[PDB]
């Protein structure tokens, strides 16, 4: 806009869905290969996570039970 | 039998597309009729098994 | 042998048709030779030749 | 492993969110193990049973 | 034309970027 100012001079998809699902599916048969595992990105990331509910199911249990006013 | 695991019958998850499903040489004999004519066939012995 | 077959899966391509084909060819060769020596074995090597 | 990392580019799918969600999910449950056991250091552990 | 004379009878792209860069 300045430099125009400055002058003054005014002013489908299917061919990539399978083009995708190939490279998904040469993606997985590569890794049959190196039996590189890619979920255990989300295994452990799983049971990270029920392993935390469980965990505040203590911690809240406490705090509702010793209040938090004594807790903290 | 045990209660807390009650078999039954289901389906499982998916890859990356790339399959046609063959078999192989043992009970071809009282298995042999789900499927209908659904082949690529080569009737010249070019391929062997 | 895996990169083929997921590879096949995109171009549609039918490997198996080259002997779906050629098993289908196979026994309506066996059917026909069986009406073949049929009559070979009732009227004759002599008079079927 | 090389074709595996340069396909992954193309579908933007990212290999680590398996780990990085695991790890964040790990170290909030260090910190909250370390509340879980400071009550135990402090309310015992015949009074939290 | 010499055929129709002979006869008398007159008469987007980024899908194809990436489709590129992976290659």
């Amino acid at each position: 806009q300045k430099y125009a100012s400055i002058v003054g001079v005014d002013l489908l998809e299917e061919i990539t869905k399978d083009h995708k699902v190939l490279a998904r599916q040469q993606l997985q048969v590569l890794a049959r290969y190196l039996k590189m595992d890619l979920d255990n990105g989300e295994r452990k990331f799983l049971k990270e996570k029920d392993t935390v509910a469980e965990l505040q199911a203590q911690l809240d249990y406490l705090n509702a039970e010793l209040g938090e006013f004594f807790v903290n | 039998y045990n209660p807390e695991k009650k078999e039954m019958i289901q389906e499982v998850i998916v890859e990356e597309d790339l399959e046609p499903f063959e078999a192989s040489k043992e009970t071809a004999e009282q298995f042999k009729h789900q499927h209908g004519d659904k082949v690529d066939i080569f009737e010249i012995p070019e391929t062997g098994e």
